[PDB]
């Protein structure tokens, strides 16, 4: 079918059809252009007109221009031949390595797995990161979220996890760059090549890359997540594969939505966001999941605007995760990295019947002492410690040593910590924290605990501090 | 003369977008009636305008296009109801989602029915035992009562509800049909894997048998999420209107409000305070008024509701939070501060209330916890007023000594709902001062030891307290004897 | 006249009349319904179409449905045969006891008493509640307001006043439940009966009841107060009696209006409220009043959204009262019931010329010390108490004891406090405080002063606590 462009406003192109109106979600190709311009139908305004969302800049379009119904929704190359390749929202390669020659093609809009298809196995995923492992442990096939205001550690944490987990993972990985920096895509691609997870020589690549960055028009940013998502769904269900899915940043998808929403003509909801915010997050978040057919461990970075976690975007995302790592500017500014807020991160696995009571008791032990320190802080703030009770001052000592021992050097952040990256084994974490709690190091100085791996290194640092 | 598509019982989609169909025709539809789309998709007639009908769609509007035929149903929205649903997982319209076969329903019920008036009810008097000391002792819940569970994300709100559902096996596995309580658990805006996790645990506890689970999750259309509560309510009234007893959990009413807000804005109804419809109070009042206690003239059945609401930054004064606190018969407020501090449940004594009072409590319990609530309130204050031991007298040293010991007893783990007589035994020990000389740190351990002793050895005193339902003078004497002596051997 | 329904959107229904357009405020009845549906005309949209507010559910209405102009605003059965009965927004019995056979009928809409009809007598109305009496005395025939956020004591306080005052009152009482809990109208009805204020066998009923609870559509909620108030105005004017009016909760009248406001096509004023809030409140509040003909003693519960007393609604209502009892969740949270805020409660009779200087000097004496202590609170919080002057650590003492002596076990909250309800007489109150202020109990412990009636119970309780 051939329609005609009737109106153009930014990324919202209205096209009229005479015979055969395309259903909603169908991709149309604008005619008469140097490059592909896909339009995704969004709604039937009546009068044989359809309101659509462009997938690329709309400059140059002209009213009356011809548009062709592709007959289906954006469809993209899916299969193992996407492994080691970089692709677009609309599935075209952007790594200058030729066509992605796949047997099948999948449409980016699918329904979420049914209730009966759900899984409930809960396995802990150890990452080697002290704070995460001890207090808000991730889980295989689970949904993890790293909340962070600008420049707090979301990406560095994804990188370190890619390093500590993705690198020795049997099975595939999918990195979906949504609304982030292009240089980062470039930094990663080349790094992936270097460590050999991307091999441009053989078919041994274990990563497929999808990108729709900070330079794309809203509609592209609004759909690349769906695109990375689809790639991952193929490995899960069509190959019963154990997938790893990294997304930086899923907040950008929602923001993209807010960008076009007025153009679609909708009364805004709170904070200027689109009234369809939750359902849009929902039908999308619900496909990022493990099932009986396959496993999807997904780590999603969630940018928090103005640092406000009460913002509709981040606020609505908590409910979709199994584990959350809430990063803090306040902590970061103290020099503690990763800047994880220990009393604000959680994990549905923090259950005695899953991590064992030893783990469950150290974990709750650490939080209780930090919570206690937290209430003393108001008074410590005007009057310092003098007036504090001998007992209270011991919580404070221990809390400040536990707070420091929660920090740790990442390989990925070596250039900034000035120290060699460390990976601490769970039992080493459970332990080191026990002792601290138990008063076995009340003699060491705080600084001994800052930026170290295992407790054994904290004792040493103390000697060096003399 | 093909006369199947006249504009009185049928219409044609003028436009469709974001789940709202503007149907032309449908001249005889009634406000709130259900209509059908060519695609087998059902919708509901919300705006009856001069020239069009605004139809909310119960499903993906992607299958609807301009021009589609829409057909009346002649029926105001309703749903399957009755005993057939027990042990099954249904969506917001009644359809099964446990792929365990069709529901054998013989009855139906309108999702939106006004709550029974003044005359058909009787004061709430029968307890609804949660299994949680803190709750059953300080903010008692009676049958026909609406008690709200409110707190920030992860403070434990659902747990209160699960423990409650699980605690009901006691009576359901029993003989007495008046003590039985059928449960309904409505998930709204939640995530399918969480619900799947939820129904697993219920199954593992052998609780599904008496529970129905209405699920309206994160990807379900706004209108399904919106309806879900009314749907589940109607399934609970079946039991309420037939002299049976039902318990419904609305988890949570926050995500529903969002759904309502979305559905409503997409219909172009002017946003109001905080962006919600000017009638969000009404949205929840209408629903929760339905939980009720009917008089013997109407079967003496009842419906008890436990709606959940999520606060932000523990701010209970917030508009929605107070909107709902002003409808229910009390609230259970959970704080993250208390939770991290070790106080789990994180019930905030001072801020939680039960507007039913002791009328929803057995005499055994009333006897032991009759004044405890205001005692703990007054304890929290002085505990603050001396965060500097300001030349404190005795009456307040005693007040702080009881306060701390009692606080430890109200603590509780998960999945282990206690029996009423078990609660009375342990609170008793504290409230009577027998523990005023034990070390706070000891209290939890003592309660496990003590309870062990009486359950094993003394079930005669437990069965009497339980049976008489009161604490007689000799039971009270057999108890004093046990605690004091066991306590001593315990502190050897 | 006969109009047709042209549009239905929630509680708002637009009707088109062919001939004869019903005036604004007129009630119309929808034809073809199992139950009586009244529509109040709200506006003339033009084109012989009127916009109206439904007095009940709009389910099952159909475009084209018939509607007859009743020719007059909602009119209800008014008179003595309303006593002991339960009525609707529209005047229908809802107690299942048959018709209400009144001689007359009254329209719920009416003009407020003229300026030359006002009265200025000011007699203290003793209640038995320490706090109110001491600091914010109610006045017979005056307008009283109980302000409070969700769950702080508005209703219980209204409950103990019905007991300590309505029960002995020789005159009628009208209790209008506006948008509150249905469970509650059933608790009160059956309590009225068990105590004979309501008599189902004879004509000894001394209280009429009107209800439009929270399970009703905005429309009903925007009018029950009118119905309630109308019943009360009859006993005031046509009989000339001393009426006691209880409304719980008048905020609901205003929330009702804000709920249909947008469907009435209005730009919202601040906080979401409708732009006509104050005037809407004014033409109503101005009828709830004592005149030269009769006397009304209105006790109105006033909800405070988000606990914010500056919210346009609670905020707009202060001006309509002669006495105000402000309840606070911060006080309640401490276990101090009734949770009245001693520094935010006021009465127009707190005048030496009206209650006397002993009453007055004590009250103000108690308020100074609580204020004095409020100011120090935040400071000894951090800097501690040592540095304080013995002069100042005595006011901390006395204040903390007064703070308690102000609490009291209500007779309607034994289910709550686990304590027998106490009613204290005005002189027992004035004296008790006078002595605490005088240093006459600096030896007893604070706790002795918590949840007790008269000062002697505080002394006795000291001993009991003495061990």
């Amino acid at each position: 079918t051939t329609g005609r462009i009737v109106a153009v406003i930014g990324a919202v192109v209205d096209v009229q059809f005479d015979e055969g109106l395309p259903p909603i979600l169908n991709a149309l190709e604008v005619q008469g252009r140097e490059t592909r311009l896909v339009l995704e139908v969004a709604q039937h305004l009546g009068e044989s007109t359809v309101r659509t969302i462009a997938m690329d800049g709309t400059e140059g379009l002209v009213r009356g221009q011809k548009v062709l119904d592709s007959g289906a929704p954006i469809r993209i190359p899916v299969g193992p031949e996407t492994l080691g390749r970089i692709m677009n929202v609309i599935g075209e390669p952007i790594d200058e390595r030729g066509p992605i020659k796949t047997k099948q093609f999948a449409a980016i809009h699918a329904e979420a797995p049914e209730f009966v298809e759900m899984s409930v196995e809960q396995e802990i995923l150890v990452t080697g990161i002290k704070v995460v492992d001890l207090l808000a442990p991730y889980a295989k096939g689970g949904k993890i979220g790293l909340f962070g205001g600008a420049g707090v550690g979301k990406t560095v944490l994804i990188m370190e996890l890619i390093n500590n987990v993705a690198k020795a993972h049997g099975g595939y990985s999918v990195f979906a760059g949504v609304g982030e920096r292009t240089r980062e895509g470039n930094d990663l691609y080349h790094e992936m090549i270097e460590s050999g997870v991307i091999n441009l020589k053989d078919a041994t690549s274990k990563v497929a890359l999808v990108y729709g960055q900070m330079n794309e028009p809203p509609g592209a940013r609004a759909r690349v997540a769906l695109t990375g998502l689809t790639v991952a769904e193929y490995f899960r269900d069509q190959e019963g594969q154990d997938v790893l899915l990294f997304i930086d940043n899923i907040f950008r998808f929602t923001q993209a939505g807010s960008e076009v929403s007025a153009l679609l003509g909708r009364i805004p909801s709170a904070v200027g966001y689109q009234p369809t915010l939750a359902t849009d997050m929902g039908t999308m978040q619900e496909r990022i999941t493990t099932t009986k057919k396959g496993s999807i461990t997904s780590v999603q970075a969630i940018y928090v605007p103005a640092d406000d976690l009460t913002d509709p975007a981040p606020a609505t995302t908590f409910a979709h995760l199994d584990a959350t790592t809430v990063l803090s500017r306040a902590i970061a500014e103290l020099g503690i990295y990763p800047a994880v807020d220990p009393l604000d991160s959680t994990s549905r696995i923090m259950d005695p019947n899953i991590v064992g009571s030893e783990h469950y008791d150290v974990a709750r032990g650490v939080q209780k002492i930090l919570q206690d320190y937290k209430s003393l802080q108001d008074i410590i703030a005007i009057l310092g410690m003098d007036e504090l009770s001998e007992e209270d001052k011991l919580t404070v000592s221990r809390a400040r040593k536990i707070q420091r021992f929660l920090s740790q050097p990442f390989q990925v952040a070596e250039v900034f910590t000035g120290h060699l990256g460390k990976l601490v084994p769970l039992k080493e974490t459970i332990k080191g924290f026990q002792q601290i709690l138990a008063g076995e190091y009340d003699h060491l100085p705080e600084q001994a605990f800052y930026m170290v791996g295992p407790i054994e290194e904290a004792v040493a640092k103390a000697d060096k501090l003399a | 003369a093909d006369t199947s598509v006249d504009l009185e019982e049928t219409g044609r989609v003028l436009s469709i977008g974001d789940g709202i169909a503007r149907v032309h025709g449908l001249r005889n539809v009634q406000a709130e009636e259900m209509v059908e789309f060519s695609s087998g998709l059902k919708g509901m007639s919300l705006n009856l305008e001069p020239d069009n009908v605004g139809v909310v769609v119960f499903g993906n509007d992607k299958l609807i296009k301009e021009g589609d035929i829409v057909k009346r149903t002649g029926a105001i929205v309703d749903v399957p109801v009755g005993e057939e649903l027990l042990g099954r997982v249904v969506d917001a319209l009644g359809n099964a989602i446990d792929g365990k076969g069709p529901i054998g329903s013989k009855a139906r019920r309108r999702v939106g029915l006004k709550a029974p008036g003044i005359i058909p009810r009787i004061s709430v008097r029968e307890p609804m035992q949660t299994g949680i000391k803190a709750v059953d002792s300080l903010v008692p819940i009676g049958r026909g009562q609406r008690e709200l569970i409110i707190g920030d994300r992860q403070t434990g709100k659902t747990s209160i509800a699960i423990d409650t559902i699980i605690n009901q096996k006691r009576f359901n596995d029993g003989t007495d049909e008046k003590k039985k309580l059928y449960c309904i658990y409505v998930a709204i805006g939640q995530k399918r894997s969480t619900v799947a996790q939820l129904v697993k645990r219920l199954t593992d506890a052998d609780a599904m048998k008496y529970t129905i689970v209405v699920s309206a999750t994160a990807s379900d259309a706004a209108p399904l999420q919106y309806l879900a509560p009314y749907s589940g309510c109607s399934m609970g009234e079946y039991f309420r209107d037939n002299g049976k007893h039902a318990l419904i959990i609305y988890d949570d009413l926050s995500k529903q409000a969002v759904a309502y807000r979305q559905m409503s804005l997409l219909l172009r109804r002017p946003p109001g305070r905080e962006a919600y419809p000017g009638d969000v109070f009404y949205l929840h009042s209408r629903l929760l008024e339905r939980a009720a206690k009917m008089n013997d003239a109407f079967g003496g059945g009842s419906l008890t509701a436990l709606p959940v609401i999520e606060t932000q930054a523990g701010d209970v004064s917030a508009y929605i939070p107070t909107n709902v606190i002003s409808i229910t018969d009390g609230q259970i407020f959970l704080e993250t501060e208390l939770f991290y501090k070790g106080i789990r449940p994180a019930i905030n004594v001072g801020l939680s209330v039960s507007r039913v009072g002791s009328a929803a409590q057995t005499r055994a319990m009333k006897q032991v916890a009759g004044t405890m609530k205001l005692e703990l309130a007054q304890y929290r204050e002085v505990a603050a007023f001396a965060q500097f031991g300001s030349d404190l007298d005795a009456a307040t040293q005693q007040l702080l000594s009881r306060g701390v010991r009692l606080t430890e007893l109200l603590k509780q783990g998960q999945y282990s709902p206690m029996a009423i007589e078990e609660q009375v035994a342990v609170i008793y020990a504290g409230v009577r001062g027998y523990l005023d000389k034990l070390e706070p740190s000891k209290i939890t351990k003592f309660e496990n030891a003590f309870l062990s002793h009486v359950i094993s050895q003394h079930q005669a005193l437990l069965s009497k307290i339980r049976t008489d339902g009161k604490i007689s003078e000799e039971s009270d004497a057999k108890l004093k004897e046990i605690v004091t002596n066991f306590l001593a051997g315990f502190e050897a």
